[PDB]
């Protein structure tokens, strides 16, 4: 048993910055690896970077280079998404997730929750 | 048939000493190795967490009591050395029976009394035994080194 | 670089569909399903290895260039888009509805 | 459990060089000796040497000890169990004799009265020795002849003329055809060349459902030439059949 | 042949794949002078003067440094002695007093000047005492006044590292158990993982010099040929890029300020060690490096990279995030802690168609290896300055998954995790569990013809 | 020559079965005394502080195999004795070979097969063919009892 949860829906303006939660239980925190995704409605889903929770160390993809910024607080098992510069481009639901073991993080068995976003 | 069929560990604990005396291996095996083989094999499951923080409360409990079990067992393979047998599970010596241990015959020793029962019956003279067999061997030791000088 | 085909993907609950997906390189083949208020769900984690609460009708079958995955006895919950994934990419997707 | 292949078919001339190695699979390279044998039709299945690819270690035929050297590569492991390796052969001062089928044969044992002694064996690939040229195998159809009226077939096959040298070799619709196969060997001419041909096995009810075709090649012109047999045509068992 | 019998044997040669308790090689010369406490080294037995190795013939191994667990058995070791050494040291915990700091005179105030007030051995008095502090090793409070706290005060459990203690990397061996044995790849370049050919068995391994960095990798081992690149998948993006240098780098190093050391005691029998003062001129931690002999360097990686890769042109850059032990080369340097800015090491583009080079670092005092809960160590600083010099012998490398047109195939210093920092030394070698009975037909009966 | 020279531990893991018939003793020994003599020679260098400060965290990592060393050592000599032959290295039984077992004949068992690459063929067996030894041991332990009885 591996719950995980988010924010909700938190309208905004293009050319703005944002941040949002994702809390989540039932495992050793910092040993297993996280990701996130930026799945669009009609489009394919495309990825946005992983981290490692231990170190902080992470991952990104260059059409979203610079605008995001993925951060945690093991105090609080709670991994962070900031996001800047927003456009229409990016107005979809975003979704975090965890692999199936920490062995390997490309088998997503483990998703989040629903966090409406408004632009 | 019926020996060379199954048992049980101490399955002949109310048999006759006749009896038991072919189902020796199974209470001659796992005096050690009983634990140490399920120890090793159930251990290794997938947990990875064997002895971790250090030793425990289960930690001493275990290795007192590993310890324990092969010096008990070297005990008793140390008497075998030192009566000259290893053989095991069944051995003749020189030391004859002194009837003053158990004045009763051979028919009723091996077919009506039983082990758990026998041992009782003999137990305070087995200390006496036991010291006999000793020198039994210190005496075939000595003999054994007399000729070894000479040839 | 993943090529799933084809896309129309609308049939009975009487019926069977095959997905196919295709790649240059190798990898680690994964499958999921979108529904109603519902996120992507796991289906398959190797290929040929099934997810939880996964029946013997998702049959993964190829050893080859083109991978697919056969959900025979459709069903209602079945309605939705999947989705062939491997490493981080992604494949086109397929919606299948009512 | 493991499999051996050679060099093909090297055409050379006499009086000049000719290399011939092998290549193992499924066992330990290093293991095990490697033998050489050809088949001198004239003195016979005449054994040359085997060498230890782990001690390195030889004992060539005083025959060809000073013509021919032995040598081989470094062992390349697939497994725990298993590996894969090079071992060599050349010869020089040739002359007409030294010429057959020449194989490869990996030994029998790492150990005992009967370690060097071969086992499984290689391929199999012919060595001809002669300062002639080299003509190419011109492929061409037949016209169609049925082998049984009462049963019912229309076989059909292609041909070749005018080749050297052997071997030659056929594969019907690139290796998409199963059962019915039928080939046969080659015989040299007072001209001094070889010449061979084939056959399949189909009905002459259904003609035009499946379609086949003879992917023909030879390594030394180093040609894949293909051709169709051609079904119209008038026999004697086939035209009762239509 | 004949009525065949099984006869059984006792010494065979096999062995089978496993894991147990390992046990430590410590140094003649390293017992023998005291340095006081060294982690957990004067608890180990001395390695053999004779450094006993067997060859094995006609064996090829499979071997796979992932999946080792001497290195899930390293860390398990080396964080397990850090705090038992730390046990008994003293406690900080009183010290989160408000700090009022001034700063001194990278000018943001990165050393600092703060007072504040605490009960000595006695509780009799309330004495108001200043000391100095990183900008790091500090956080503010509400409205920047002259007001902050310590980093990680609040939160954690900061303990002071006896100053008797060293943190100095004595090299270790791994000694094998009986009935057990570690063999080695004793091959130049091998990959990893999959097969070996050169093996062997030996008692313990080389010595393993347990260091901690987080980006390259120092004082390890050169490779034997050429430079090696060593992944698990590398198009596993979210997979450790270990490279392993043929010929070493030299990089020196140093804290330019010759610092006094000033005993604040708590008390009862204990006290808190800081840096009175500075005797001299104020200035800059950093390490130097010839930037000739790192570029070319970084043309061994390279092409051996794009053996790996497609000879598609390599890009390196900076690291995309991160704690400060991620994101700078981290490393302690005669007792105190480093983190240096490492964008000019990486920052450059290999393709195919004079100075030195000068990190700047900082210092902290406070510090978290392992990230523990809520538990931080303080080490109190080294008297005067100190100036150490190290190998760079390899380095680890990330890559960034999501291939481009222009790109091409981006690598950062990754430096997450500490598994792999084992990994990068203690892949050549293995553990197996010898098993000497063994069954065999031989025709030979159990001399029971007659009785 | 070849058997009365140097060889050194685990040299034959790739050697023919019959080559390693030789070099028993060399991984027959050091099972056990592998680690004891060089550990109480080692650790008696001058350092006098043996077990300071009592048991640290190289304490139980050296007790934990320590003890483990023995009883998997006291295992392999349980079998010897349970199957009646601790002569070691070496013994032959009236268990016959199952051809079952391995239908593969003599000559190239012993000059093929490598005791490594052997023992794997034979690995599901082995538990069948232990447990046939100890009931070849107790026909004979009541056969010998019987005997005992009348003479
Ligand atoms: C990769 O590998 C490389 C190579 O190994 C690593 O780089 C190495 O890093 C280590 C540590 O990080 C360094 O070792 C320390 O060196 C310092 C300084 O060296 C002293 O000795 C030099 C000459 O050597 C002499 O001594 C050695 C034995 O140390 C002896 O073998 C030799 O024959 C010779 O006799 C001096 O040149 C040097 O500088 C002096 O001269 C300068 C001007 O020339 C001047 O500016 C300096 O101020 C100084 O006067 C210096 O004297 C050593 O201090 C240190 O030893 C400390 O630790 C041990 C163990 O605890 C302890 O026994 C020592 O006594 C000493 O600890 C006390 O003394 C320190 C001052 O000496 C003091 O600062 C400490 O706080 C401590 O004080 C405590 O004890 C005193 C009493 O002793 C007490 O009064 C106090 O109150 C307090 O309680 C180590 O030896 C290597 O030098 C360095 N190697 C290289 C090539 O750079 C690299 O780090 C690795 N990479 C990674 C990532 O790990
Ligand atoms: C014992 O006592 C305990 C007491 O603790 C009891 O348990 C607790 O009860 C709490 C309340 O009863 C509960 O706390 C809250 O839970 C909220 C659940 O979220 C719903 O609402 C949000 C909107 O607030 C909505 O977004 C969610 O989902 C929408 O989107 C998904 C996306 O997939 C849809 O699937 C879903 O349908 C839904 O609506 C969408 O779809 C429909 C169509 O279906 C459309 O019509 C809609 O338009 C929409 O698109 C959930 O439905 C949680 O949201 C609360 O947290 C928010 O609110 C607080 C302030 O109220 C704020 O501080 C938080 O940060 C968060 O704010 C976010 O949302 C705000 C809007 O409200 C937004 O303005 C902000 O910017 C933020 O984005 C809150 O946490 C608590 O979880 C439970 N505890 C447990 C353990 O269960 C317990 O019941 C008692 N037991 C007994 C026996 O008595
Ligand atoms: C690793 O694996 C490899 C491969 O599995 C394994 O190598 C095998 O090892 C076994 C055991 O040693 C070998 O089996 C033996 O083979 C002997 C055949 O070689 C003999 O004959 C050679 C030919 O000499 C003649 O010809 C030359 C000129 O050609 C002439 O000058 C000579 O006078 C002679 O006429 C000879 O060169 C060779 O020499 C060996 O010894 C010399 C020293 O004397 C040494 O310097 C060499 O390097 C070489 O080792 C040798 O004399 C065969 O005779 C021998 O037979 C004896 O034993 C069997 C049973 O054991 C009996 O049946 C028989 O009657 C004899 O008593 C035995 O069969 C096998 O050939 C190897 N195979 C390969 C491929 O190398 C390694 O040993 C393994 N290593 C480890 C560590 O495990
Ligand atoms: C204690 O110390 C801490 C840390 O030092 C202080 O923490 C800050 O707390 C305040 C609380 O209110 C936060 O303020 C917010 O500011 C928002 C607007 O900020 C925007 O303008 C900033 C102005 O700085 C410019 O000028 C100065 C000199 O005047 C330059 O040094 C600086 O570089 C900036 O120059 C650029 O911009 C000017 C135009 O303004 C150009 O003319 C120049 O040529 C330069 O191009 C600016 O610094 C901000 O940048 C931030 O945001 C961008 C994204 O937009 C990001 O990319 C940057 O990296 C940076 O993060 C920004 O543009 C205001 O809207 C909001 O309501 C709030 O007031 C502030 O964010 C806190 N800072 C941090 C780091 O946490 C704290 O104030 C202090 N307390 C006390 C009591 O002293
Ligand atoms: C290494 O990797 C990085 C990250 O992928 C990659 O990023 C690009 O670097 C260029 C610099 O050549 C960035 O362009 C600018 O860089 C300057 C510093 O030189 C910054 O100050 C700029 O940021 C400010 O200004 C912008 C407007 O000019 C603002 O929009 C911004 O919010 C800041 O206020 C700016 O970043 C370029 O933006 C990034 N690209 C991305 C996607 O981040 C770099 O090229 C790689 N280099 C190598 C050698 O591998
Ligand atoms: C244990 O058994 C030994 C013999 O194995 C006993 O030693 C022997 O004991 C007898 C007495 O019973 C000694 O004397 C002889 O007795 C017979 C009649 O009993 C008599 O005919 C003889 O003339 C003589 O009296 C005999 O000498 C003695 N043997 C030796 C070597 O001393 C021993 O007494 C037994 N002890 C116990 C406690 O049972
Ligand atoms: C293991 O080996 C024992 C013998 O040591 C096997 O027992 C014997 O098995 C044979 C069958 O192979 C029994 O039957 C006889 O077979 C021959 C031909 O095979 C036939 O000529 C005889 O008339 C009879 O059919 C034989 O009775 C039996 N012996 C006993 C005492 O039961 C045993 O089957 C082997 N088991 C395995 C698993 O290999
Ligand atoms: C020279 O470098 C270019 C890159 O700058 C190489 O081009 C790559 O070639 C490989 C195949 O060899 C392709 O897979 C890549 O997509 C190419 N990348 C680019 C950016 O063009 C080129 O192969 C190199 N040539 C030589 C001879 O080394
Ligand atoms: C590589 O070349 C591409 C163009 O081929 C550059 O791509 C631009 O990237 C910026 C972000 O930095 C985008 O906003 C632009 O839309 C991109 N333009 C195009 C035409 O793709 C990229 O900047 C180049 N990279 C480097 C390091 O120079
Ligand atoms: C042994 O002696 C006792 C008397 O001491 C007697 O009662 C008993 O029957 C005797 N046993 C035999 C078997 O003679
Ligand atoms: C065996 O017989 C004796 C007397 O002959 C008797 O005292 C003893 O109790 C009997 N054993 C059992 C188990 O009945
Ligand atoms: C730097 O700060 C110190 C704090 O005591 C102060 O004394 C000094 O004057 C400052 N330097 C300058 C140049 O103002
Ligand atoms: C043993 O039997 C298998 C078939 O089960 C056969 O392939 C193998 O060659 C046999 N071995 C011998 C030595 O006859
Ligand atoms: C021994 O011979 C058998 C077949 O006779 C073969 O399967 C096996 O692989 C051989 N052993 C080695 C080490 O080659
Ligand atoms: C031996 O048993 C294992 C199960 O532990 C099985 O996987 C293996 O296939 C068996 N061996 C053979 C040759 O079938």
């Amino acid at each position: 048993q591996v719950q995980l949860v988010q924010s909700g829906g938190q309208m905004k303006k293009p050319g703005e910055s944002m941040r949002i939660s994702c809390r989540a239980s039932g495992y050793e925190f910092i040993d297993c690896t996280l990701n996130w995704i930026r799945l669009a409605p009609g489009k394919r889903p495309e990825w946005m970077g992983w981290l490692k929770p231990r170190g902080g160390a992470v991952n990104y993809c260059r059409p979203l280079q610079g605008r995001v910024t993925m951060t945690r607080d093991v105090y609080s098992d709670t991994a962070f998404l900031e996001l800047r510069s927003l456009t229409v481009d990016d107005t979809a639901v975003y979704f975090c997730t965890r692999g199936k073991n920490c062995d390997y993080n490309w088998d997503f068995e483990h998703w989040g929750r629903g966090t409406p976003v408004i632009v | 048939g019926i020996g060379a069929v199954f048992l049980g560990f101490l399955g002949a604990a109310g048999s006759t000493m006749g009896a038991a005396s072919m189902t020796l291996t199974v209470q001659a095996r796992l005096l050690l190795s009983g634990i140490v083989q399920q120890q090793n094999n159930l251990l290794r499951a997938p947990e990875a967490q064997e002895r971790m923080l250090q030793l425990t409360v289960w930690g001493i409990k275990q290795l007192q009591a590993r310890v324990l079990a092969v010096e008990r067992y070297l005990g008793d393979q140390q008497l075998l050395g030192i009566w000259g047998c290893s053989g095991k599970l069944i051995c003749c010596t020189a030391v004859p029976w002194n009837a003053s241990w158990s004045n009763k015959s051979l028919d009723r020793i091996w077919n009506n009394m039983t082990w758990m029962e026998w041992e009782r019956e003999i137990d305070n003279y087995t200390s006496e035994i036991y010291t006999l067999i000793e020198e039994s061997q210190n005496q075939q030791e000595k003999n054994e080194q007399e000729l070894l000088e000479l040839d | 670089v993943l090529t799933q085909s084809p896309g129309t993907l609308s049939l009975s609950p009487g019926e069977t569909a095959i997905i196919s997906c295709r790649t240059s390189q190798y990898g680690s083949l994964a499958w999921y399903q979108q529904r109603p208020g519902q996120a992507p769900r796991l289906v398959i984690y190797s290929g040929s290895t099934r997810a939880a609460g996964i029946p013997d009708r998702f049959s993964g079958s190829r050893w080859g260039p083109d991978y697919n995955l056969t959900i025979s006895n459709l069903e209602s919950g079945d309605f939705g888009v999947y989705y062939c994934q491997q490493y981080e990419f992604f494949g086109q997707g397929t919606k299948v509805q009512v | 459990q493991g499999q051996l292949v050679q060099s093909g078919a090297e055409l050379k001339k006499p009086g000049a060089s000719v290399k011939i190695s092998c290549k193992t699979s499924g066992y330990r390279f290093n293991f095990y000796h490697i033998n050489w044998i050809r088949q001198t039709a004239g003195r016979g299945p005449e054994w040359m040497g085997w060498i230890s690819p782990y001690s390195g270690d030889k004992n060539l035929a005083p025959a060809f000890q000073d013509r021919v050297i032995m040598t081989t590569d470094t062992e390349v492991p697939v497994t725990s169990f298993t590996s894969t390796g090079a071992a060599y052969m050349e010869i020089r001062n040739l002359k007409f004799d030294d010429t057959g089928t020449y194989f490869c044969a990996k030994g029998l044992l790492r150990d005992g009265s009967s370690t060097w002694l071969p086992y499984l064996w290689g391929q199999g690939t012919l060595l001809t020795v002669s300062s002639a040229s080299t003509k190419g195998p011109s492929v061409f159809p037949l016209a169609p002849s049925s082998k049984s009226t009462s049963g019912g077939t229309a076989a059909l096959g292609c041909l070749v003329k005018d080749y050297f040298p052997e071997p030659v070799t056929v594969s019907w619709n690139s290796g998409a055809l199963t059962s019915g196969v039928h080939t046969f060997p080659a015989v040299l001419q007072s001209s001094g060349l070889y010449s061979l041909s084939s056959v399949v096995t189909v009905p002459s009810s259904s003609l035009g459902t499946q379609t086949y075709i003879c992917n023909v090649n030879h390594k030394p012109s180093n040609t894949k030439v293909d051709k169709r047999v051609e079904p119209k045509s008038c026999d004697k068992g086939l035209e009762v059949l239509f | 042949v004949e009525k065949l019998w099984v006869t059984v044997y006792y010494g065979v040669p096999v062995w089978k794949e496993a894991t147990t308790t390992l046990f430590c090689a410590s140094d003649a010369k390293a017992y023998d002078t005291e340095v006081h406490n060294v982690w957990a080294t004067h608890a180990c037995v001395p390695t053999d003067p004779n450094p006993q190795e067997v060859v094995l013939e006609n064996v090829t191994e499979h071997f796979n440094m992932w999946k080792n667990n001497m290195v899930e058995q390293m860390q398990e070791d080396i964080i397990s002695l850090w705090d038992q050494s730390l046990k008994p040291c003293v406690k900080l915990t009183p010290l989160c007093v408000t700090l009022n700091c001034k700063d001194v005179n990278m000018e943001r105030g990165e050393i600092k000047n703060c007072s504040f007030n605490i009960t000595t051995s006695i509780r009799d008095k309330v004495q108001k005492e200043y000391a100095l502090f990183y900008k790091l090793d500090v956080v503010p409070i509400d409205n920047n006044n002259t007001s902050y706290r310590l980093i990680s005060c609040d939160t954690s459990v900061i303990t002071q590292a006896c100053p008797k203690i060293s943190f100095e990397p004595i090299p270790i061996h791994y000694c094998a158990p009986a009935g057990f044995a570690i063999l080695k790849c004793n091959d130049k370049t091998f990959n990893g993982k999959g097969p070996c050919k050169n093996v062997s068995t030996v008692q313990c391994t080389h010595g393993i010099r347990p260091v901690v960095s987080t980006q390259l990798l120092l004082n390890g081992s050169l490779a034997e040929e050429e430079v090696v690149i060593r992944s698990d998948n590398f198009t596993n993006n979210a997979k450790t890029i270990i490279v392993q240098l043929k010929e070493s780098v030299e990089i020196n190093c140093t804290r330019p300020n010759n610092n006094t050391r000033k005993s604040i005691h708590i008390g009862p029998g204990r006290a808190f060690y800081t840096t009175g003062e500075i005797i001299g001129d104020i200035r800059q931690a950093h390490c130097n490096i010839s930037r000739a002999k790192w570029n070319d360097t970084l043309k061994q990686i390279v092409i051996k990279l794009r053996e790996q890769f497609e000879n598609k042109t390599i890009v390196f850059n900076h690291s995309s995030g991160g704690d400060p032990e991620i994101v700078m080369h981290s490393f302690n340097c005669g007792g105190e802690f480093f983190y240096c800015n490492s964008t000019q090491l990486f920052n450059s583009t290999w393709n195919n168609n004079g100075n030195t080079i000068t990190l700047p670092c900082r210092i902290k005092q406070i510090i978290n290896m392992w990230q523990e809960i809520g538990k931080a160590m303080y080490a109190p600083p080294i008297r005067g300055q100190i100036r150490c010099s190290s190998n760079i012998t390899g380095l680890l490398l990330t890559r960034d998954g999501c291939i481009n047109e222009n790109g091409t195939e981006i690598f950062r210093p990754g430096g997450g995790d500490m598994r792999d920092n084992w990994r990068s030394e203690l892949y050549k070698y293995k553990v197996v569990k010898i098993e000497p009975l063994g069954v065999a037909p031989t025709k030979c009966k159990r001399r029971v013809v007659g009785r």
